[PDB]
Parts: C-alpha cells; structure tokens; sequence
C-alpha cells in the first residue's frame, strides 16, 4: 500500500509530487525501496508459479494454467496491449487535445477477448470506420446511405464530389470490359454525357467541370469561388503543398 | 593438439620454480651476492606467453573440428543428393519401362 | 475435442439452434481446475 | 481517400493538411490496400506502438517528461517496443530453463572456461574428457587452497561498503589472489552467495617480508602494497638490509600496473622485530596514509608515516603518532591481524533542509555535491534544482525567446550567500557560470540546473575549529520576477566512532573466518584436504552425495544451537507471521545482534539452525526472539569447562522457554563440523564443480552424439529412484538452497536459476528430455525392426518423465474486460499490496484465488512443444 | 584468439618491470656492482617482438 | 504480419527523422545565361570581394539574396536517395 | 518395457535391493538392448 | 575519439554484422531524442558547435 | 557523404588497435567491453603524460614550431614526444590541430 | 601548479599541457561505459 503505489512511477514522478513533503534524497531512498520491493514479490510469485511446473509433480500452486496463444495468459498480445494502454494513457494531459483517451474514444471502450484475438478484419474497413464514425457525429445525422446522399454532391475538397453509386457502376460496367458510348442502342445526341461517365467522372463533376469560369467577372466571380471552394481560405491553398495535399496529388 | 596445449601449460610451475632457486645469492665469501631480481617476472612473462601460445593451439584445435564438421555436412548434402538421383532414375525407368 | 465442445456449449451457441427446450428447464456445465465438470441449472414460471 | 480528404476539410478544419498527418493524428493508416488484413488487438497494438514513438522522439508536444524517465520507457527501444521482446523479456523470469545454457553463463570462471577450451573438440572419448576434468579439478584445488592474508574494508561503518581481501596460495613462490565482499547484501550478518567476487589473480610480482601485504582502495581503484627487503652487505665487513615499499594497481582491462619503490629503512627498521604495516585511504587531502610500525604485545612503541599522492609521488609525513592514536583498534598486536577501514574526515557535516521556502511554485532545492575543509577555509559545492513548468500566467502561448515578468534573460538570477558567525559573502551565477538553461523546453515539468563549480567560501575567523563551528546559516536566493529564497542550517562538527574492530583469525584446524560486530563469515574451506582421498577413487566418487556431504570445522570458539519453534499463534505471536530472532553477550543493555529472520509456519513447526559465536573477550550467551506481540526473554548458555562442544543443555534458573519453541527440546549443542556450505564465500565453485561441470559435459555430449556417456553424466546429477519421486544427487537441489539475494538488477536467466535452483532441476529434466528424444530418433532413422521397437522404448521412457498432458483450461473465470478496466492502477496496486502483505506474513491469507492479478499464468511453450513432438513420434511408430 | 593477443600485450608491463629490478646491483661487498645495462633495451625488443 | 507492422513502425520513425520533403524549385530567378556571361572574372571577383566583407564585418549586409554566386546550390542526393528508399519501402508495406 | 517402467518408479512396491544389482546397475549402458547386450557378452569369449 | 569516434566506430562496426539492438545503444550514447522537438546531443562540442 | 567512422586520417594507435579487435563477426557485450576497458587503458597512460622540457623550433616564438617531451606515470618511464605548430597560433591561442 | 596541471609560459600566453581528466575518470569509470560517456563527464572541471 505504502510503496506499492510508488512501483509504476519514476523517481522524477516521485520527486514531481509531495514537493513540500517529500525532500530530493527521501524520494530517491523510497524509489529505490519501491522498486527492491516490487522485485521481491514478482521473484515471490515466481517461486510460487514455478513449484506448478509438470516436471516437478512427482516432488509434491496449480491454480490455472492457460494455452499458449489464449487471451487470458500474462503473456498474450492483451496483455501486452494492457501493460501499453496503461504506461501509454497519461502521457498526455487530459485537457490535451493530444491525449490517447481523447483522440481514440475506442480504446477505453475496447473489450479484451479471445475473437479480438483471433479474428481477422479488414484494416481498411476499419479504418473506413472510424472516418465514418467521426464524420457522422459531426455533421449529426446517424445513418449511413444518408450520409453518403449528402456527400454525393459536396464540394469540400478534391476528392469529395464522388458517388459511391456511380463508382459502383463505374468499376462493374468496366469490368464487363463494357464502353457506354459505342453502343447501337444509344443516344446519338447525348454521346458527350455518355462518354463522360465512360471515362467516368460523377454528375456532380460534371456540372463543376461543366461551368464557363474563364471571362466571368464581378461578384459572380467571388460566388463561383464561395461554390467551388466552401471550406477552404484561398491564401491558404495558394501554396504548393495545399494544392498537393488538397487534390492528393504529389506536388512533382 | 590438447596434448601440446597441455604441455604449454603445465610448464610455468617448473620455469616458476626456477627463478624462485635463482633468487638465493650464489657468490660467497667476502663478495657476497649473485640473487637475480628480475627472475620472478621473467617468469610469471614466460608462463603468459607460453598460455598465450597454449591458448592459440587450443584454438587452432577447435579450428580443425570445426572445419572437418563443415566438411561432413558437405557430404551429407551430396549424399543425399545422389541419393535423390537413385530415386529419380529409379522413377525414370519405370516410366520408360 | 471434447474440451471445445463443452466450451462451446457453454460459452458459444451449442447445441444449435435451440436449446432450453426439455420441459422448461436446462443443465449447464461448469468445468474446474482441469479434473471435474460440475453443473447449475435453470428453470422458469409459466408466462405466455 | 474522399473520407480522409472530407475529414479535414470538416473535423481538423485544415484542408491543406496531409493525409498522413490523419495516421499521425488519429492512429489509423489510410493508404493501406484492401487485402492488407489485421486482427483488431493488433491494430490497437500498432496504434499504440505509433503512439509511443511518435511522442518519445518529441513528435507530439506537451509530453509528461517524468512519465517517459521510466523503465517502461527508458527500456523501451531494447524490450518493451515489441511484442516479440516484451514477451521474451517477460518469460525469462518464469521460464529461466527455456533461456538458461550450461555452456554461457555471466560469471562463469576461468576454469570452466578452459575446460569448455578442451571439450569443444568432437572427438570427445573417455581418455579426453578424464584429462580435461582432471586438469579442471587441479585448478579446483588451487583456487580452494587460498587462505586469506590480509584485507581492506572500504567504508566506515562495516554493516556497508565493501571489503577487499588478499588470498595466498599453497605453492613456493605463492600467488597472491584478490576477492571483494559486498557489505550491501549482508543482511543479519549473512553474506548473500552473490556478495563475493571471485578469486583473480594479481599477475604482478609481489615478495613481501614479514607477511605484509595490504590491498587499499583509492578512488575506487585496487591498490596492492607491500615491503620488500633486501639483503645487502656494508662496504665494511658488516652487513646491512635495505626495506623497500612497492604499490601496484590495477589498470582497466584487468592488468596490474608495474611497482614503484619507496625507500624505507632509516636505522630503525633493521632492528625492528616482527613489525608490520598499515595504509589506508584519507577523504580529506587524498592521499594513502602509508605506516610501518614496530609490535609488542602492546601496539606500536615506534612507528614512521609516508603519503602517497595521486601523483604518487612520496611524502614523508612527520608524526602519525598522533595519527594512529586514533587508528590503534585496526593496528595489529603481537597476536591479531585486523583488516583497515579508510581515516574518518576529522569533521562531518550536516544540513538542515529547510527554515521558509518563500514563493511555491518553484521548490528552489538544493544538493550539497561535495563538502570538505582545507587548512583554512570550508569549501562547497552546489547545484540548484526549480521546477519552471507550465501555467505561467498569462498565456499567448506561442512563442518563447530565451502585463507579465521577464521571459526573456536569466543572467544573475539566482545566488548563494552563505553567513558566516558574523560576516555573509554573497556569490552569484553571473559571477560564476556563462552556461544558461533556458526556459524553452516551455512543454510542462521541465526542471532547470545552476551548478556552482568549487565554491571556496573564505574565511572562518576567529573560530574554535572546530569546537563551536555550529554556524548559523547558508542561503542561496532566485532573484527574479515571482521567484524566491530558502536558506539551510549546517550543523557541521567533529565526530569520532570509537573501536569498531574488524579482524582476521584463523583456528589452529585450518579454516578462517573475518569476525566483525557481532557476526563470524568462513572465508575458505576445508574441502580440498578431504576430497584428496575421495579423489583416487575417480571421478564417480568425486561426484558421489557423500562428498557433498562433507564436514568443516566450526570458526573460532562458539556453539550450534538448532531452534524448533511453536506454529503460529494470533496471541503469543501477534499479527506478524514473520519473527527475527536475537543474541547477545548479556550485561543486560550492552544490544543484541540478529542473526537469523524469517517468516515462522502455520500447522507446522520450524527449525532455525544457528552458529552462536563467542566475541566477548562461565562464559554466559543469552538469546531472544522479537514478535509482533513483543520480545521474548534471555535463555542463559554457560560453559563450566574448556571444552569446546558443552554448552549446558537447558541451562540453568531460567526456565529456557521463549514462549513460542513449545518443546522440552533446545539443544542443538554437538557436532562442532557442521556440512559443507553453498552459500559461503565458496559457493561458486563447489556449485560449479557439483552441478555446472556435469551439465557442461552433458550438454557437450549431447552435442556430437556420444548418448550413452551423455547419460551417465546426466546420472551424476539425477538419477530415478524406487519411490516416484527422482533422486537428487547435488546436495542444493535435494536441500533447495537460494544463493543469489538479488537475480533481478541483470538480464540473465542464470541469476533467476541461482535464486530459485528449481530451475536447475527443470533444466536438467530438459537436458534429459532432449537426449531422449535424440537417442529415440537415432534409433528411428535406423529403420529396421528391433531398433524401431528401441525408437519406442525411448520416447515411452520420455513421455514417462513429462507425465500427464495438461489439458488447457478455456471455460474460465475470465471475464471479457474493458481495456480501460483492465489497465487500472488500483489494479495493480492492490495486487502488490496483497504479495507484499503475504510475503512479509503481514497475516494469513484469506482462503487464495488471485495469485496473478488479472491475467493467468501459461504452461512453458518449450514443454508443451516436447509433448507434441512426442506424440507426433509415437503416431509414427504406431503406424 | 582475442584473448591470446590481449595477453601477448599485458606481458611487456612485467617484461619491463624485471629488467628494471636487474639494474640495481646484486654482488655487494668489496668487489660491488652486478647491474644488467643491457636489461633495459632486451625488455624493449622482447615488448615489440 | 507483426513483423511487417514492425517494419512499418521502423520506416515510419526514418520518415520521422527525416520530416517533410523538400520540394526541389524549377520556376526561379535562374535566367538562362551566355556561357561567356556566366563565366566572366569579375563574377567571382565580386562574389569573393562581398564574402570577404561579410566575414570581416566590414558593414552589414544590403538585406542577403546570392549566397552562392551564379549556381545555386543543390540538396545532397544521399539523403534524397534515402528519402525515395523509405517512400518505397512504405509504397510495398502500404500495398 | 517392464524393467524401464519399474526402474523409474512408475511401478510401486518394486525390490530395491534386486535393482542394485550389476545387471541393473549397468542396465543403461550395456544390458538395456539386444544389441549393446550381445556386443558386450561377446568381448570376453571373443577379443579379438 | 573518446566521446565521439569510439561511440561511432563501435555503432558502425555494430551496424555491419546486423547486430542492431546494440547499435541503437551506442548510437544512444550520442544522440538520443527529446521530449522537446529539438534532438538531445549528449556528446559536448555538438551540444556547443 | 563521405565521412567514414572506421577509417579517418590522423587516427591514433588505440583507435587503430581497438577496431582491430573488433573486427571479428561475433560482436558480443564482453568482446566490446573488453575491447573497450582495454582502449580506455591506453587512453590513460596517453593522458597521464606530464611534459619535460621542450625545444622551440625558431627564435620568434610567434613562429616555428615547439617541440615538446613527455613522460609517462609508470616505473620506468616511457617518454613520448609531441610537436606545437606556432603558425596557426594566433592571438596565443593555438588551434587544435 | 601544485595541484596538477602544466602550462607553457610565453610572450603575454598559458597553454595548458596536459590535463587532470585522467585523475578523475578513475571514480566514473568504476559504474561502467554508461557512466563514461555521459555527458556530466564532459563536463568535468580543470584547474586553472
């Protein structure tokens, strides 16, 4: 109780505390104390643990012994994780906006289990999650398709006016080695559309690339740019690095 | 080998046992003296580099076993693989066959 | 084999795909210490 | 990519920013493919571990620096970044036999080694391995042969420190040895085994006169001394005898150093008789107090001094008879031999840590580094500690070049002016130090450095030095915008700890023993002239229990008393299961030594044996027992006679009962050689000789394939017996016997093995199980029938030494808890607190449901891995 | 091999320290002397060798 | 699969070492110089003469535009070598 | 199988004074197999 | 040499023969990173240039 | 680009004779630790030298070259000897090379 | 200077020879290489 706290701590967190107490050679004499001891009872465990050992049953404390590879053992990737979690989470103060506990609401919340363990996910779909979970909690709505409706037509960046159905028909339309354009049952009057969706570019991209910028003056011009560029400062995308970044290319 | 390491080594008590003799004076009379001063370390010298030598062909010997080991895992891969070869003509004349 | 059978029975969904079924009642294991399986059991009153 | 693009555009509100700035923000990569897959605890892992880095190499800022000067983390990059060495590192506490290799072991001698030189061929026939263990138990015997000539104890108080010793060898000319006992891990007056260093030997030339031979310690350097003489002959017909002192020392790669010469004689020493010398350090004007001083059956009639600087240069001193006066219980007599202690500063200081600390924000600390006085004036030397961390109001909190204070310039800020009996003298760092630390690292607790180099304060006058140097105060002052002063008392003043006698003896049967306050400690042994006759037999006889088993005489005058002690009682032992027990001489008053502790038994009696010594000079012993109820009375023990063994049974008005032995039956008194000890000063070598030279041998005979000399020398060691249980031949694994206090300041699966030999015993179990299964598959391989029936008998024998399978439990008491419940600090807390609860004997044990904490232990993945090799073995042969 | 050369080298030190104790004479008496003063220069080579 | 989160966690604390890539200019104040112009006497007579100034302290600078004289000096390419060795290691982790 | 199980104490109650014998004193080495049972008993009738 | 080129030799000949968890150590005795952006440099005349 | 920490113009005789000793492929903590006690026993007998006496080299002692004597802490004494280049003494501060 | 150091005396100058580092490793080196090469021992004093 006495020194059992002062185990997991530092001798600078032990002096960092108690400053008007605790003097600068008290706090090294019980770090050292702390540390003599949680040395002594993991050696006493140890001893204890070790009498268990199947080649010494004939010379006899066989509580439970678990698999290698099981969740429950000292020396699993839980417990590894648990022993990280634990030396990791106080790094940061809790006001920080670069606090474990504060950018990652999921590891708290993170049930160890063995099918954590053993099963094997997606780690793009996980990833998928966890923009998806944050983009949804800010603009507030709580479904899904929704939510990619809403950002069917968006123009927040340079990646943003995409349709996830009109790439789906995209990738399954061009699978079938299939080109829109040069059918016998077709539009001859809309062959532009169709070959913009066959070198595939959304509706949406459409109507940006659609747009006579050039020769357009006045407040229209500081409209077309409200239109084109919603979130962004202008000044601040004027640089090469915003224009590599911004419309993920590489800025070669 | 082991046999001249050994020798190398079982030598500095006697070459030891030497210098302890020289340090008794051998002239006598009314010039009295003789002792050699230097004798103990030209002793404790010559027993460190002769354990020194010792040591390297003690080294030397574990040197030619090992060689000689590597020497034998050569030939159990050419072994096998001329075993192997059996097995492949033998395969080879039933297909023929 | 039969270790993760019980343990399956136990703490998974066997036997599939309803269980609980012999006159409102059901026998659950319990293992311990590696050398005994004790059991518990449930019952339940007549709503419906 | 249009999410990770439209997450800055609204969450960081920074579209410019990269998309690897939403992996180094939000730990989850981005650009990984769609076939890329993990489990989920690995992706929590990998984020974790990207965590760590990114804020231990100062990618993240606003970091807590104290929490990152942690063995998690100053270990980090070495064990604990993986997951591979984490677990690695984790095992080698519980598993040491997986780790441990009789071949490598820290501290292994030169003899093992040069036996391991000899049977690293692979011709490896009996004639070969016979002259290789022959000549290893040649080098046994000289390293066992040693008797101790003289030593240094390093500090004053001998309960600490260090203590140097010097060991002859039986040879003509001798070869003088040097050893270390390390008062830190003398509990009790019981040296740990790990306290001692090993023999090694000082290669220089060394031809002392009169036995005089002094190790000395200065500035944490070995140094050998010793007076030679010279037999000379006058230019006259008489004949004279120069005296000259040499001194060695060690260099850094183990050498010793060539010999200076002093000349010595001065018409006084020539006519001395039976004299001898003393050095020692000095703490003040370092140098070595060298003295040559004649004996009588009183100590030093005549005596003549000499220093030794550190440019060991001479220096005649011109009077230690004042000197020595002061020294005279570690000089020798006509009938003593008392190894020295370093000289006592004349005066010691002290400080009071605190009178007003002023302003708390800053803790304004202090560290007296080094305090000395010269010949006229007390010299200090400071460093300076604040805290300079976060909070400083107001805020911006941008920028910091190193209404609000002075962020900018720190010269001059901080000064010491200590006062004197009437006079101060103000010092200051802009008269001192040109070095600055500045204020940026602005990120929180960073805490700051002002070393004072070499303060001389000038000058105590007038003083009474030093009978009334209690001088008032010392004050050092942070002068800047909100900072503050604290001052210090020193309570300075000469001391002088009186006759606390360190000696040397040896008993007229051979053995000796280093008698300090209350306590004796064997240094060599007498093995050696009893395994000569052992020895003829052969190597079976050598190996042989009863060698083990071996007597040794008792050190000095003193009795065994073997103790039974009741079980536990909650009345007559309070609440402590533990006790100590206590002995003293008894002028009731005059303190009592412990010379045994440990944790007393429940349902069970425990027997506590002892070796009482006789110091003092009916010569009486008393001994007590100290409870958590409380102490216990004295227990009288008289001798009427000379004779060495009687000691009164039971002895005499005093009814002879602590209250908790709860037996008619003390005595213990007989059989003055007590066996051979594993834990002394030897232990290495007879652990050494007894069970790490037949694993050598049969691990190097695992290795080439020489199986059934291989198992004979595993039959040194175990052999199976009629009953179930195995035979234990090396007596520490019979009697398991701890010889390492301290296994866990080192990486090494060899210390954990020494605290704990049952280790050993599972080390050897695997060696045995690997020559098995080798033997088992160099029948298989011959494939014909009856030497199929041999590969069987083989493995049915090695599945016989594993047993039972375990069957791995899965339906458990394991919950599936939260990560954030399973990383509680109380979680851990609770758990040390209960180990250290039943460790201590604080009380019993609840009944014993969570000896591991929160996750269980697993079985060895070596073991299980032989049990599935077995049964893959034997479905072969079954088909 | 290592340790061979390290004590092929921690050697010339004690090489060195006998021919400094063979300067001091040994024969004593009337006919005095006795000295090596060639001792020096023999502990020199053998240290190089 | 661990060991490559391993090699992904070594790659990605190079690329911490090394920080942002420094993006080489092509659009400069480098005209296209006669090959007599650019190798006239007088164009390193000045250059040494104003470095000469400025390491004596002769005045302060006019504030500070050619450090290097007519040729600008470039990025070491060990270093560039090492920042398109680490971007495709992490390109063959990331697939 | 019956010698190899009643020396290593797997079967109780055994004689000990009958396995401190020379035919089981030297059991490992010479007397466990047919083979290093034969090749020893012929070197006394047959040296050479 | 000894605080700057012996920890660089040791570090480089480390780094050959791909014995890296010791590397890193004598690589550390150098340079080891701080909680603050900068680098610590633990070897003098490069903490003072 | 092409600074090399093994080989370097003006390395001395214990660098030279510790990346000697560890030039072999089995780089253990007691090969580098002995390998480094013994450098750094070497460091100490160089850095033990008291100077002698000198000779300086011309008459202006602003220029030339000074030539110096130094002996070792041991019994006997190893002289040694240094040379201080005066032409790249300026303002009685020489550079370290 | 009867503490330890050397220094070559001319015109209007002292340069200091030798250097007293030597006397005062001795104590640091005793901890190990850790000790050695920590940068408190570079910055070890020097008499003037």
């Amino acid at each position: 109780v006495t020194l059992a706290d002062f185990m997991p701590m530092s001798l600078a967190e032990i002096r960092s505390q108690n400053t008007g107490r605790l003097s600068r050679e008290e706090a090294q004499l019980l770090h050292r104390a702390a540390q003599k001891e949680k040395q002594n009872n993991i050696l006493y465990t140890a001893r204890m643990l070790t009498r268990a050992n199947p080649l010494l049953k004939k010379e006899m404390r066989a509580e439970k012994f678990v698999a290698p590879g099981a969740v429950s053992s000292m020396f699993s990737p839980a417990g590894y994780l648990t022993e990280l979690y634990r030396e990791a989470r106080g790094l940061h103060p809790k006001d920080s906006d670069r606090n474990l506990d504060k950018r990652r609401q999921d590891l708290a919340k993170l049930v160890l289990s063995q099918d954590n363990l053993d099963n094997e996910i997606s780690a793009l779909s996980l990833a998928n999650e966890q923009l998806e979970t944050a983009l949804m909690a800010q603009t507030g709505k709580t479904d899904k398709n929704k939510y990619y409706e809403t950002l069917a037509t968006s123009r927040r960046s340079g990646v943003t006016p995409y349709n996830a159905p009109f790439e789906g028909i995209h990738n399954a339309l061009a699978q079938r080695n299939f080109v829109l354009p040069d059918n016998i049952l077709s539009n001859p009057a809309k062959f532009a559309i169709l070959a913009a969706y066959d070198a595939g570019i959304s509706p949406k991209l459409y109507n940006i690339l659609t747009e006579d910028t050039e020769s357009l003056t006045g407040s229209d011009l500081e409209n077309s740019l409200k239109r084109n560029f919603p979130k962004v400062k202008i000044k601040d995308l004027m640089t090469l690095d915003a224009l590599a970044n911004y419309y993920e290319l590489p800025a070669d | 080998y082991l046999s001249s390491a050994i020798l190398s080594t079982s030598i500095g008590v006697l070459d030891m046992a030497a210098a302890a003799a020289d340090m008794a004076p051998n002239i006598f009379g009314v010039a009295v003296g003789g002792s050699r001063w230097g004798g103990i370390p030209k002793a404790i010298g010559a027993g460190m580099s002769l354990a020194a030598s010792a040591t390297k062909i003690t080294a030397d010997n574990i040197s030619q076993s090992e060689a000689w080991r590597r020497r034998r895992q050569e030939w159990e891969i050419q072994k096998n693989n001329a075993e192997s070869e059996i097995r492949q003509i033998d395969a080879q004349l039933e297909a023929l066959a | 084999d039969i270790q993760a059978l019980i343990a399956a029975e136990i703490t998974g969904r066997l036997p599939t795909p309803d269980v609980y079924n012999d006159d409102n009642k059901l026998v659950i294991p319990a293992i311990n210490t590696g050398g005994k399986i004790t059991f518990s059991e449930l019952a339940k009153t007549q709503s419906d | 990519e249009a999410l990770s693009g439209e997450y800055r555009s609204l969450v960081m509100n920074n579209p410019v920013a990269d998309r690897d700035d939403i992996w180094r923000n939000l730990l989850v990569d981005g650009k990984v493919s769609a076939e890329i897959t993990t489990t989920l605890l690995a992706d929590a892992i990998a984020g974790i571990q990207l965590y760590i880095n990114r804020t231990i190499a100062g990618d993240e800022p606003g970091a807590d620096s104290d929490a990152l000067e942690r063995q998690f983390f100053k270990d980090w990059d070495a064990c604990n970044k993986r997951y591979s060495t984490w677990a690695g590192v984790s095992q080698l506490v519980y598993y040491p036999e997986n780790f441990v290799d009789p071949t490598l072991r820290t501290g292994q001698t030169g003899m093992m080694n040069t036996m391991l030189e000899q049977l690293s061929q692979s011709e490896l026939n009996k004639d070969t391995l016979e002259n290789g263990f022959r000549q290893y138990l040649t080098a046994f015997e000289q390293v066992a042969d040693l008797k101790v000539v003289s030593g240094y104890h390093d500090t004053v108080n001998i309960n600490q420190g260090n203590t140097w010793f010097i060991g002859t060898s039986q040879t003509e000319p001798k070869k003088y040895y040097w050893r270390k006992a390390d008062h830190s891990k003398c509990q009790n007056g019981r040296f740990a085994a790990n306290a001692w260093s090993d023999w090694k030997e000082i290669t220089c030339a060394v031809n002392p006169y009169g036995d005089m031979v002094r190790p000395v310690i200065f500035h944490s350097r070995l140094y050998l001394l010793w007076i030679e003489k010279q037999v000379q002959k006058d230019n006259t017909g008489k004949d004279t005898a120069s005296f000259t002192l040499k001194l060695t020392h060690v260099k850094y790669d183990g050498s010793w150093a060539s010999p200076f010469s002093y000349d010595i004689t001065e018409k006084n020493i020539s006519g001395w008789k039976k004299t001898g010398l003393y050095c020692a350090a000095s703490q003040e004007d370092n140098s070595l107090l060298i003295a040559w001083y004649q004996i009588e059956k009183e100590t030093q009639p005549n005596s003549f001094g000499l220093h030794i600087q550190p440019d060991m240069s001479c220096k005649k001193e011109p009077n230690i008879a004042g000197i020595l006066a002061t020294v005279t219980h570690q000089l020798d007599t006509e009938t003593t031999v008392r190894v020295n202690t370093l000289l006592n500063r004349i005066s010691s200081f002290e400080f009071t840590l605190e009178k007003q600390e002023g302003n708390k924000e800053i803790d304004l600390v202090i560290s007296h580094g080094d305090y000395t006085v010269k010949t006229e004036n007390s010299i200090s030397a400071l460093i300076l500690n604040p805290t300079a961390y976060i909070n400083i109001t107001p805020y911006k909190l941008f920028s910091d070049i190193p209404i609000a204070q002075v962020k900018t310039i720190s010269s001059d800020d901080i000064s010491m002016e200590i006062e004197l009996n009437s006079t101060k003298f103000e010092t200051i760092t802009g008269s001192d130090v040109g070095l600055r630390p500045p204020l940026y690292p602005t990120v929180s607790r960073e805490t700051l450095a002002f070393p004072f180099g070499k303060l001389s304060i000038t000058i105590p006058a007038g003083a009474d030095i030093n009978n009334l140097d209690c001088t008032i105060k010392v004050r050092f002052k942070n002068t800047d915008v909100l900072a503050a002063t604290t001052t210090y008392k020193l309570v300075i003043k000469k001391t002088d700890p009186v006759q606390k006698v360190i000696s040397l003896y040896t008993t007229p049967d051979g053995a000796q023993y280093m008698e300090w306050d209350g306590y004796r400690t064997r240094l060599n042994t007498l093995f050696t002239r009893q395994l000569i006759e052992r020895a003829n037999n052969g190597i079976d006889a050598i190996l042989s229990p009863e060698t083990q088993y071996l007597p040794e005489p008792k050190p000095g005058q003193g009795t065994y008393v073997t103790l039974i002690l009741k079980p536990y009682d909650k009345n007559t032992h309070g609440t402590n299961r533990a006790f100590t027990i206590y002995y003293s001489n008894d002028a009731t008053g005059s303190g009592k030594f412990p010379v045994y502790s440990g944790s007393l038994s429940v349902t069970d009696n425990t027997e506590v044996k002892l070796f009482i010594p006789l110091i003092k000079p009916q010569d009486t012993l008393y001994l007590n027992a100290t409870y958590q109820k409380e102490a216990t009375k004295q227990i009288l023990l008289f001798r009427t006679d000379n004779n060495p063994e009687g000691w009164t049974l039971d002895k005499s008005v005093n009814n002879g009962t602590f209250a908790g032995l709860a037996e008619n039956g003390v005595t213990g008194l007989l059989q003055s050689g007590e066996p051979m000890d594993f834990s002394g000063a030897n232990a290495l070598y007879f652990w050494e000789l007894f069970y790490y030279t037949p694993m050598m041998v049969a691990t190097r005979l695992l290795q080439e394939q020489n199986f059934t000399e291989a198992n004979r020398w595993l039959s040194y060691i175990w052999q199976p017996a009629a009953s179930g249980a195995g035979d234990w031949r090396v007596r520490p694994l019979k009697e398991d016997t701890s010889w390492n206090a301290d296994p866990l300041d080192s990486v090494d699966p060899d210390a954990v093995a020494q605290n704990d030999p049952m280790h050993y015993k599972v080390s050897t179990l695997m060696k045995l199980l690997d020559l098995l299964i080798a033997r088992g598959d160099k029948a298989y391989r011959m494939q014909e029938r009856d030497t199929l029936n041999e590969a069987k008998m083989w493995y049915m024998q090695a599945l016989g030494l594993l047993g039972d399978k375990p069957v791995s439990i899965f339906s458990n008491g394991w919950e599936n808890p939260s990560l954030s419940n399973a990383a509680d600090k109380t979680q851990a807390k609770q758990f040390h607190d209960e180990i250290s609860r039943i460790r201590s004997g604080g009380l019993l044990p609840d009944v014993a449901n969570t000896l591991t904490g929160l996750f269980r232990p697993q079985q060895n993945e070596k073991l299980l891995g032989y049990w599935q090799m077995l049964e893959m073995r034997l479905f072969n042969l079954r088909n």
